[PDB]
RNA sequence: AUCUAUAAUAGCUUUCUC
RNA sequence: GAGAAAGCUAUU
RNA sequence: AGUAGUAACAAG
């Protein structure tokens, strides 16, 4: 019998042209289950393993055990090395400054001016952030607000000025406070007959000491990363609190300003701009190859990028880069690597111990990890805990001075990698290297007289990176003749090929509402046509597939279909009633009229002329109750009845939140009244250092004066209004 | 509703928590407390939506009179929650409720939707009133450029647009009256008078206006049509292997037509100057050239402007030339003076060195900027004179700076202090002169300070003017205020009735640019006007299609198979300096292949197009030797004589020819004995393989060390990696 | 400073370059050839090539799932009325009696006149779904005092060898059938010529895909996952019978409804995205499990009757299996239609390339040929150790089946294997292009690849196929060492 | 010649330990 | 329990 | 049981 071998496609087609078949993205992405404490402890152990030949001491600020690999002994093998040499880093930075005059000064000036014009609310632009007040994770705005309230409680008022600099000054002054009073949350627990346990939260005033607060402010909360493709094993990511996020922004901006002006940096360019930049760089490397010579490309990734990069090296880099800046800006840029050099890792949820005979299970948290004899753990967990014990703090946290926990200095690390790329030669040998760096992934282009000198250059680059604490992965890197390589999952074979599978997960129904999902899906198809090699036939098939998935997701099959459903009865009634059936939306059982040419027109606009007047009036009703109408006098919402909102009432089981809801509703009412007074606040962020009450009072007083002088209000109600305003 | 708002504030200030929030939170901290949310937003919203659509009441209803019109039940389908959760809980409904509203709900006015989404209706109008041309299958070379996404009424920077929107919709809570916002004052007024009694929510109107006034520019792959009217249809415009002719609706600006006309004229000149009798070919191509939808001749006649190539095409078509140029905000018309552009390294005030093309010679231009006029005489890297007529002050200084940066003088170059970059973020070149023009519009104070002054002239109707925007005793150097048939020859040179040449074909710029509008060459040889990669691919495909007859003609004849139309198109992308040398080298290689009967089909195909230009040998008669043959544009555009190349590669294992990323099967039109046939017989001119590597001779000889070897001398030549071969002359 | 530091760094710190050769490329995962390991069992959620659909000619009305199952079982009344169990094979830790009682409960609940597909909480249903099997959670202090409570050693996916059923499934799913299962909705009318070209290509592409068994399997998975998600959300604390159904269309256009089996959903109180709901599946089949017992360790098979298609009858078996799903798997099963896109884009691009070389549309030429161009052929497999070439449509169906298998057998093992083997594939391509690839640690590459080969049938079969293809590439490059 | 400038929210992709 | 950065999209 | 895979769910 003839047996099918799919890999035989690669006999007829080069791999790059059919690379999409090597991305199994039509399958379910891996997910993590349960705790991430094992991966976090593994990360701590590995981070300390690459620095154990450094200098070990005890911090006199927090009492944690600190390891310093910088300026340590040079490595003697090919294992990951964290022993960066300060002089070599300085020399690479000096070469970078000599190749690009005035780059560091321009970047420092831009960063300083941006920091001057930066407001506190920038800190609200993050995802889940570690909140030190409750020692939990909370959204960035909530964490920032709790921090500001606590600082108000501790006689710190730098947030009232509105700028980032006074807030950071108040942060580092809070680090000096002998005590910290704040608002924490207590959960009242009830034995509910049904028995179950009912939790009701409430805010209370809590207090911590100086060292405890310092350890909390330096703590990173670790959790597990879900839905990551390409990895067999799961891994833990980390999040920082407000105290660190306040200072990471400026260093990130400085490094971004540097990276924008480097021809070897793959950041912060992305998408088509990144493709154009990489293509131009590759063409330049091809043109500049010496006549009669050879050129090699190394597709490389750096192993243990985050666990080997040391924040002390970043402190040195910031001091070298901001050489010609004022003292205050230099201190400000030095704060962030300093805080990272004393960072403390929260180990996670703990481990669960089970009794199979009795079918019992219990969660042992990180503070109680060593209250259990180590014989009651797995072999792997037992070994990890034994290795962890020296760095373990009796609060359930570990000391993690070495390393960068997870991707906080992508730009600055890219700068370090590009500095490694800028040496270009060692000892005046007969080769020259260049290339591209994006975070840790890199492409190295080495031009020489033959293959042996090219390999000499690659060896020298490997050793030079070793000097900087950068370890090229010999397993995941390879080298060949220039003209074909890989870089950040983009495959170059005489020009970047299209990788269609990478965008496959985006082709589903987005899940905003019926109106938004249609536009998003059509726009996705259009953009994939433009810049992913998606042909017209595949695009039309994608339209069909999107319509099928849309109808099954929103239960809006065609009006003439006999599909049963609660919505389908009314849809069939609308189909029978409606005379102009071609003007009905797909969400109301109408036909799909999208094709390639009209992929950029919204559905309602596209069907507006074919629409029945009665159906058009019902659909585009300015006062339909499915769209939130802004009010303190109702305004007209122009989007149809399909722009509804699934109000996310997150009812996490067995927990009745009655006091968090109270504070949130108080904030919501105050903000809604403020918007009512200041109608522009939702379009432009209001500015001012005065209270919201006084701003609203003056706005109301002016409005009353003006609408009394224009004859919009009588004498009596104006008297009442001025009396109420004076009563405030 | 001032009284209602004051009552609301009094009611709100009855709680110790609301009072504390209002008193302690500053107006800046409103942007914090409005995002306050104790709960995390649910991740994976597509899964959440698929889960919630299977629930009973996933949708939230706003309480009001319109919600009450929805019945609690309809034919045994519950549409919303019962009266238990009217208060303190929040009412919810099913999607069947939305369908019921669309079917039996109350009917309102669909006005306000038409004005808010007017941009989309204009997009639909452009799509519907559009004409589709034919579809072509063939290589398309797309470049990634930053392009405007959608056409715009008045493109404004986002800060100015934000201020204008703030003026239109929230004049009371606006702030300091920035001067730039007054520039659009009239427009502002119009919009306000159109929104006097609109009950639509202000924020939706604000984003409607922002969509109407703010440009969205993105990096996208394009090929020959970069105007926003074509960018909105980009997905249907072309792919990597096909093109679709599209004629959008609406009205097109004259700038787009002029730019497309210039690009088309330059391409026609580049194709023509390579052919025997370039005038005849240029006229033939121009007579069948369509810009968007109109013929090239009509656009040339109607538009007063262009460049050198436009004037050459105008003369060839029999029209009158208009020696008028553009410098963005400056229109210059030449009077007398011919010069050449040479690229040299020029220092700037910041200390940086930039490769700039500066024009040499003394020339004079009548210059106009808005309502300002003057004359300008310039020399090479030295401004001579600028006479100015009376005009408005800001236009006066704009024309002054435009002319003084047009002169390309050392004072202007060294008066640059700040941050100027001539490279795109994607490492693409920005024209230095235009960048300097843009910079000096907002920072001309440093330029005028660096320029200096002198005593004013004392003529009759002449007075000096200073940067003090007033009649001053002192004036800067060079500025003086004054109150009061061409026949084109065979080689596309413009000569007067006397004999002097005004402009030639060598004067056209070497730049390759994308036209704003789609250019169509209604000729069966349209592909000859494409880019370098497309031309190479089409030429090699033609060679493959006619391979049998070409091989027969070459093995029988000697010279007539070197002259073909496809090769004539191919020669237009070989830089003219090296064309003859390449032709000599390739002809010698092919002849030595034929003479010894060693015939390699891959090498014959690769080197055949280069054997078209007249040969250019050396003094001794031996042709030049090459390792790679460079083509116009881009560092990846070259043909390797021995190895593969980004444009031409050959796999003898599969007998597969990769040309510009496309695979062509050479199997069948080939003898397998050629797999056992030595490559070194067709790598050098007059050289044949002798044997293996000989340590006696030593190193592999380079080209310069090999051209000087006398006949009968052995040498080691490395064909490709790991293939050491010894060769003999 | 850098020169001085490199002058004193030990020479042992090296990149150790090695020039890659064909002789240095060894087969991946040798343990998959070790016969001391069990053959990898069948772990797919539903039957794919062993499925048996009971066909009932529908009247164009989407009546209801319960009514549809009732009509299909009424047509095959002999299978429905069989009440005694004839056990053919038994899963190791399974209860045959409880499974048969559950099957009878499903049949009776779907054959009655009531409108509810809910089952009662009987002892056999409770055993099958798994009731009260969660561990009781106690306080930390009690557990710390209790020395018996220990951290559980995690289970590791065991190592398995190549099983021929994966090759047979690949052969059968890419074969043409006579039924169409795709339900692609309507598209807007064509105006631009590019849209006409797209429609002309779609004709060929979806006509070739629509008649392969993989398409029917994909539709079965999609519709069943839709039904399962809907039932899990609507019926959290009820046991529901969910028929496994499909709607197919003959070449004559007549529509049929196919009943592939029944399913029972346990309690679905899925708070998290990884929370598991138990699904007990009873699938009809005509494959005797005794032919390849190593394929079916997870299945309890009864013989429930006989069917007639021709003069020779075929036995009808009931494969019963306790299985599980979560919300993530159900959601990604609802959107398995995208296996089409990755299949056809990859193929359409190929066609487009040919068009650029010819100057006209090459879809008909690629699929069927024309006067100018011969039909396009691809190496698709091996017959008796020799390369065999199939048509363009066969290759399209093979790629579609490969994407379908990526969905069906997708987990972390497949992802890791795909990444590492992709790196190896790029190295092999560089070897084929004569780019002279150099490696730094090839043993590390192979170890990374082989870390992911444990018990995923598709990963093990992909390793086997990769080894075969690599052998063919070496044999083909043995002639390239002469130029 | 798009070079400047660019509010917030949400999604998708990529990179960031095995 | 689900981070950082970049690009892109939608929305207000 | 099973899903699954370095740790969970198999209701709270
Ligand atoms: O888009 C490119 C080009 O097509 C467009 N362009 C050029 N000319 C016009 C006209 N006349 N109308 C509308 N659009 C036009 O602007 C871009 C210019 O690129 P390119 O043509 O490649 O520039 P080129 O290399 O040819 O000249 P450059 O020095 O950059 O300046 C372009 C513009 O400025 C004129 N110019 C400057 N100087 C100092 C000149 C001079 O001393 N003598 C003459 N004859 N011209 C001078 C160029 O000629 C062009 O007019
Ligand atoms: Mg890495
Ligand atoms: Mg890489
Ligand atoms: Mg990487």
């Amino acid at each position: 019998g003839m047996n099918i071998n799919p890999y035989f496609l690669f006999i007829d087609v080069p791999i790059q042209a059919a690379i999409s078949t090597t991305f199994p993205y039509t399958g379910v992405p891996p997910y993590s289950h349960g705790t991430g404490t094992g991966y976090t402890i593994d990360t701590v152990i590995r981070t300390h393993e690459y620095s154990n030949k450094g200098k070990q001491y005890i911090s006199d600020v927090t009492g944690c055990t600190m390891v310093d690999p910088t300026n340590g002994p040079l490595p003697e093998d090919n294992e990951p090395s964290a022993y960066a040499q300060l002089d070599c880093v300085l020399e690479a930075l000096d070469r970078m400054d000599e190749e690009h005059p005035g780059l560091f000064q321009a970047a420092s000036q831009n960063a300083m001016e941006t920091l001057m014009v930066t407001t506190v609310d920038k800190l609200t632009q993050g995802r889940q952030t570690f909140d030190w007040t409750v020692c939990r994770n909370q959204p960035a705005a909530t964490a920032l607000n709790t921090t500001i309230t606590s600082f108000r409680l501790n006689d710190l008022n730098g947030a009232d000025k509105g700028g980032l600099i006074p807030f950071c000054q108040d942060i580092i002054d809070s680090l000096d406070r002998p005590e910290m009073t704040f608002f924490s949350v207590k959960n009242i627990k009830k034995k509910l007959p049904a028995f179950l346990i009912k939790r009701i939260p409430m805010k209370v005033k809590d207090k911590i000491t100086k060292v405890e607060y310092i350890k909390r402010a330096l703590s990173l909360n670790t959790m597990t990363k879900d839905a990551e493709r390409g990895k067999l094993k799961r891994r833990a990511i980390a999040t920082a609190g407000i105290q660190i996020r306040g200072f990471v922004l400026v260093v990130e901006n400085l490094a971004k300003n540097i990276c924008e002006n480097l021809e070897q940096s793959g950041l912060p360019v992305g998408g088509n701009e990144k493709k154009a930049k990489l293509s131009n760089a590759v063409a330049k490397m091809l043109s500049n190859c010496p006549p009669g010579g050879i050129s090699m490309t190394v597709t490389g990734d750096n192993t243990k990028w985050n666990e080997c990069l040391n924040p002390r090296i970043f402190l040195a880099m910031t001091e070298r880069i901001t050489r010609d800046s004022p003292i205050w800006f230099r201190d400000f840029c030095s704060i962030a690597p300093v805080l990272f050099s004393n960072k403390i890792a929260r180990l996670g949820k703990g481990f669960m111990i089970t009794s199979k005979t009795k079918r019992l299970k219990a969660q042992i948290p990180c503070p109680d990890l060593f209250s259990i004899p180590l014989e009651r753990y797995n072999e792997e967990t037992r070994a990890k805990l034994k290795k962890l014990k020296p760095f373990f703090n009796e609060e359930g946290t570990a000391s993690l001075s070495p390393g960068m926990m997870m991707g906080m200095f992508n730009m600055l690390s890219t700068v370090l990698g590009v500095a490694a790329l800028g040496i270009k030669n060692i000892g005046n040998k007969e080769y020259l290297w260049d290339g591209l760096q994006s975070s840790d992934d890199f492409a190295l282009f080495v031009n020489a007289k033959d293959e042996e000198t090219c390999m000499e250059g690659i060896n020298d680059f490997y050793r030079t990176c070793k000097l900087l604490g950068i370890n090229m992965s010999k397993k995941k890197s390879y080298c060949n003749e220039t003209g074909m390589f890989e870089f950040t999952s983009m495959f170059y074979r005489d020009g970047f090929v299209s990788n269609f599978a990478m965008e496959l997960p985006s082709f589903g129904v987005a899940g905003v509402n019926e109106s938004a999902d249609m536009a998003i899906g059509m726009t996705i198809i259009k953009n994939n046509m433009i810049n992913n090699g998606m042909g017209p036939a595949t695009a039309q098939t994608a339209i069909q597939l999107f319509i099928a998935d849309y109808r099954y997701t929103y239960k809006c099959h065609r009006g003439d279909s006999k599909v049963e459903g609660k919505r389908m009865k009314i849809i069939k009634e609308l189909w029978e009633n409606t005379k102009g059936r071609d003007g009905l939306l797909v969400a109301d059982g109408g036909p799909n009229i999208y094709n390639l040419r009209n992929l950029h027109i919204p559905e309602i606009v596209l069907k507006y002329n074919l629409m029945d007047p009665e159906y058009k009036g019902r659909l585009l009703h300015p006062q339909n109750p499915f769209v939130g109408h802004l009010s303190i006098m109702d305004y007209d919402a122009v989007s149809g009845t399909h722009s509804w909102r699934t109000k996310r009432n997150r009812s996490i089981l067995n927990t009745d939140q009655r006091n968090m809801i109270l504070e949130e509703q108080c904030y919501a009412k105050c903000c809604n009244l403020f918007e009512a007074c200041f109608n522009s606040a939702s379009y432009r962020k209001p500015v001012g250092q005065h209270s919201m009450l006084e701003a609203m009072a003056h706005r109301l007083r002016m409005d009353a004066r003006l609408d009394y002088e224009s004859g919009r209000m009588s004498k009596d109600d104006f008297e009442k209004a001025m009396a109420h305003l004076g009563e405030i | 509703m001032t009284l209602a708002k004051i009552e609301l504030l009094k009611q709100l200030l009855r709680d110790n928590e609301a009072k504390t929030v209002l008193k302690q939170t500053t107006v800046d901290q409103y942007n914090i407390i409005r995002k306050f949310n104790t709960s995390r937003i649910e991740k994976n919203p597509s899964l959440r939506m698929k889960w919630a659509m299977c629930s009973n009441f996933p949708l939230a209803l706003t309480k009001g009179d319109m919600a009450n019109r929805i019945p609690l039940e309809y034919k045994g389908i519950q549409l919303k929650t019962n009266a238990e959760d009217i208060g303190t809980k929040g009412q919810m409904c099913s999607i069947a409720a939305v369908t019921w509203w669309n079917t039996y709900g109350p009917i309102g006015d669909t006005e306000g939707f038409e004005r808010v989404y007017e941009s989309f209706f204009l997009r639909k109008m452009r799509l519907d009133n559009a004409t589709w041309g034919r579809i072509t299958f063939g290589p398309v070379e797309r470049v990634r450029k930053r392009v405007l996404l959608n056409p715009l009424t008045k493109e404004m920077p986002p800060d100015e647009a934000s201020n204008v929107i703030m003026e239109i919709l929230f004049p009371k809570e606006a702030g300091i009256p920035r001067e730039s916002t007054w520039i659009h004052r009239e427009l502002i007024k119009e919009k306000r008078e159109k929104l006097k009694g609109t009950m639509i929510t202000p924020i939706v109107l604000a984003y409607m206006l922002e969509r109407e006034l703010v440009a969205r520019r993105r990096f996208l792959p394009v090929a020959g049509a970069t105007s926003a009217e074509f960018i909105e249809m980009l997905h249907c415009l072309q792919g990597e292997n096909w093109r679709q002719i599209y004629h959008p609706g609406g009205n097109k600006l004259t700038e787009s037509r002029s730019q497309s006309m210039i690009v088309a004229c330059r391409k026609i000149i580049r194709r023509s100057i390579v052919a025997s009798n370039p005038l005849e070919l240029a006229v033939e191509i121009a007579n069948k050239t369509v810009i968007d939808t109109e013929p090239l001749k009509s656009c040339l006649a109607a538009i007063d402007g262009g460049d050198v190539a436009c004037d050459i095409i105008r003369a060839a078509l029999g029209l009158k030339i208009r020696q008028r140029q553009r410098f963005g905000r400056l229109e210059l018309k030449r009077i007398s003076g011919r010069g050449f552009k040479n690229d040299e390294e020029i220092l700037i005030g910041n200390g940086t060195i930039q490769k700039i093309g500066i024009w040499d010679g003394e020339e004079e231009f009548h210059v106009r900027c808005g309502e300002c006029r003057g004359i300008l005489k310039k020399s090479k890297m030295k401004l001579e004179k600028l006479l100015i007529n009376s005009a408005k002050k800001e236009d006066m200084r704009d024309l002054i700076i435009l002319c003084m940066v047009f002169s390309q003088d050392t004072r202007m170059f060294q008066g640059v202090r700040g941050e100027i970059n001539f490279l795109n973020r994607a490492g693409q070149l920005l024209s230095p002169m235009y960048q300097l023009q843009r910079y000096f519009l907002n920072r001309s104070n440093d330029l005028f300070d660096q320029w200096g002054y002198e005593e004013s002239p004392k003529a009759s109707e002449l007075h000096g003017i200073n940067e003090s925007m007033n009649a001053s005793d002192y004036t800067l150097k060079g500025v003086v205020v004054t109150r009061n048939k061409v026949s084109i020859t065979k080689n596309l040179s413009l000569i007067k009735r006397t004999g002097e040449v005004i402009m030639g074909a060598n004067d056209v710029s070497e730049l390759e640019s994308q036209a704003q509008l789609m250019i169509t060459y209604d000729t069966p040889k349209m592909w000859e006007m494409g880019t370098t990669k497309e031309l190479v691919q089409n030429t090699y495909q033609w060679v493959l299609k006619n391979l049998v007859t070409l091989k027969a003609q070459f093995l029988l004849g000697k010279e007539d198979m070197f002259q073909w139309d496809a090769f004539e198109a191919f020669e237009s992308i070989i830089p003219q300096k090296m064309a003859g040398q390449y032709s000599g080298f390739a002809r010698a290689v092919l002849k030595q292949m034929r003479d010894q009967e060693v015939m390699k089909t891959d090498q014959f195909i690769k080197l055949l197009p280069f054997c078209f230009s007249p040969p250019k040998l050396r003094s001794n008669g031996e042709p030049y030797q090459f390792l790679k043959l460079v083509l116009k544009g881009g560092g990846e555009n070259f043909i390797e004589v021995r190895k593969g190349s980004p444009l031409f590669s050959y796999n003898p294992q599969t007998e597969v020819l990769t040309i510009c990323g496309r695979m062509m099967s050479l199997k069948g039109k080939i003898e397998d004995e050629e797999r056992n046939r030595s490559m070194g017989n067709a790598v050098l001119a007059g050289f044949l393989v002798s044997g293996k590597y000989d340590p006696d001779l030593g190193d592999f000889k380079t080209i310069e060390e090999l051209e000087k070897l006398k006949p009968g001398e052995k040498a080691n030549i490395l064909l490709y990696q790991g293939k050491p071969v010894k060769v003999v002359k | 400073a850098i020169e001085r530091n490199l002058a004193r760094m030990s020479p042992l710190v090296s990149v150790t370059p090695k020039k890659l050769t064909w002789e240095d490329l060894r087969p991946i995962g040798p343990h998959i050839y070790n016969h001391e390991l069990p053959e990898v069992p069948y772990n797919a959620f539903l039957l794919m090539s062993d499925e048996l659909g009971l066909a009932n000619m529908t009247e164009g009305k989407s009546k209801k799932p319960k009514t549809l199952a009732k009509e299909c079982l009424e047509k095959y009344s002999t299978l429905r009325d069989q009440t005694d169990p004839i056990l053919i094979m038994k899963s190791e830790k399974a209860n045959e009696n409880f499974l048969w009682k559950l099957w009878r409960d499903c049949v009776n609940t779907i054959s009655n006149e009531e409108m509810s597909n809910e089952l009662q909480k009987t002892n056999y249903a409770k055993w099958a779904t798994g009731d009260g099997l969660t561990y009781q959670k106690i306080m930390k202090e009690v557990a710390i005092d209790d020395e018996t409570m220990c951290q559980e050693e995690p289970k590791i996916p065991n190592k398995c060898r190549v099983a021929a059923w994966v090759q047979t499934e690949m052969n059968l799913l890419s074969t043409l059938t006579s039924k169409r299962a795709l339900d692609l909705p309507e598209i807007g009318p064509d105006v631009a010529p590019v849209e006409h070209v797209g429609s002309e290509r779609r004709k060929y592409f979806v006509n070739e895909i629509n008649y392969c068994k993989a398409s029917t399997v994909m539709m079965k998975y999609v519709l069943f996952h839709t039904s399962l998600l809907n039932e899990s959300n609507a019926s959290m604390g009820k046991y529901k019978v969910i028929p496994i159904t499909n709607r197919v269309v003959n070449e004559k256009g007549e529509s049929f409804d196919m009943l592939y089996g029944l399913a029972v959903k346990g309690q679905s109180h899925l708070r998290g995205d990884t929370d598991v709901v138990t699904v007990v599946t009873f699938e009809f089949s005509s494959t005797d499990p005794r032919v390849d017992s190593g394929k079916w360790p997870k299945y309890t098979v009864f013989r429930i009757g006989s069917l007639f298609v021709s003069g020779r009858e075929k036995s009808v078996y009931l494969y019963c299996r306790v299985n599980g799903t979560n919300k993530i798997q159900m959601k990604w099963g609802m959107e398995a239609r995208r296996c089409l896109l990755q299949s056809m884009q990859q193929m359409e691009a190929i066609v487009e390339q040919e068009s650029s070389i010819q100057g006209y549309d090459m879809t008909k030429a690629c699929f069927k040929g024309d006067r100018v161009n011969s039909p396009k052929t691809f190496s698709i497999g091996t017959q008796e150790g020799k390369l065999v070439k199939g048509s363009f449509g066969k290759a399209l169906r093979v790629i579609f089946t490969k994407c379908l298998m990526h969905y069906v057998f997708g987990n972390a093992q497949l992802e890791g294997f795909s990444a590492e083997s992709r790196r190896l594939l790029l190295l092999i391509q560089a070897l084929k292009d004569r780019k002279g690839p150099w490696v730094f640690d090839l043993e590390g590459m192979y170890s990374g690849i082989e870390e992911c080969i444990s018990n995923n049938p598709w990963v093990i079969q992909s390793a086997y196929w990769f080894n075969e293809w690599l052998g063919f590439e070496k044999e083909g490059s043995k002639v390239l060492e002469s130029v």
